[PDB]
């Protein structure tokens, strides 16, 4: 993951 | 020195608890956050190698 | 080129959740955050000076 969100995201 | 780096504010952590904050507002803001600690680093690496080269040309 | 700033971070009002991040880890973890902003702008302007006044001798 290049992003916090993106992380968050896919959880 | 700078306590964090871009890495370490990506790869964070919080525990979660009872009306904490909400995790979008949260992750997207540090996101902004992370953009800045690379804009930063770049910046200095780009002066410190303007730096060295000067230095070299004077003597 | 930056877009935040200790103040902008201070500023920042985040909402809240039934569940959410602990607050008190976030805010600490700001407060780090809001330290290194100070140290890469002094660390910054060092070096602008430094070279200006190199610019100069050349
Ligand atoms: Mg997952």
């Amino acid at each position: 993951f290049n992003s916090r969100e993106a992380r968050r995201k896919a959880n | 020195k700078v306590k964090l780096s871009a890495k370490e504010i990506l790869e964070k952590e919080f525990k979660t608890g009872v009306r904490g904050y909400k995790q979008e507002d949260v992750d997207k803001f540090l996101d902004m956050i992370i953009k800045d600690y690379e804009t930063f680093h770049q910046e200095i690496e780009e002066l410190q190698q303007e730096n060295l080269q000067l230095k070299k040309q004077l003597e």
